[PDB]
């Protein structure tokens, strides 16, 4: 699973 | 045909595999509400959302038996099929909260 997103 | 079992606020993305970069969901940013929706005729379960602004449809995916829902942080949680990776980013931990019981809900029933 990905990391989670950023701004 | 489909009762709604939960409904939640979440910006929808999927992940640019090629870039490695979440990207938004239908190609617009901004919060969906999501459902998650009971066919109870065969029993599956749907995700699905759509734009508080529009209306768009921007995520419309069946929740295979045997899923793993990856409950990253609080208020991200994603999953993957065989050919996208879903992300949810909650309005609030209230909302992953409604949502992931509902999910879990559905695996266990599935």
């Amino acid at each position: 699973x990905p990391p989670p997103p950023t701004e | 045909s489909e009762q709604s079992i939960c409904q939640a606020r979440a910006a929808v993305m999927v992940y640019d595999d090629a870039n490695k970069k979440w990207v938004p969901a239908g190609g617009s940013t901004g919060f969906s509400r999501v459902h998650i929706y009971h066919h109870t005729g065969n029993n599956t379960f749907r995700v699905v959302g759509r734009k508080i602004q529009d209306h768009q449809v921007v995520i419309n995916c069946a929740i295979p038996k045997g899923l793993k829902y990856n409950q990253a942080t609080q208020t991200f949680h994603q999953w993957r099929d065989a050919r996208q990776v879903y992300g949810l980013n909650f309005g609030s931990k209230e909302d992953a909260n409604v949502f992931a019981s509902a999910m879990m809900h559905a695996l266990e029933v599935l």
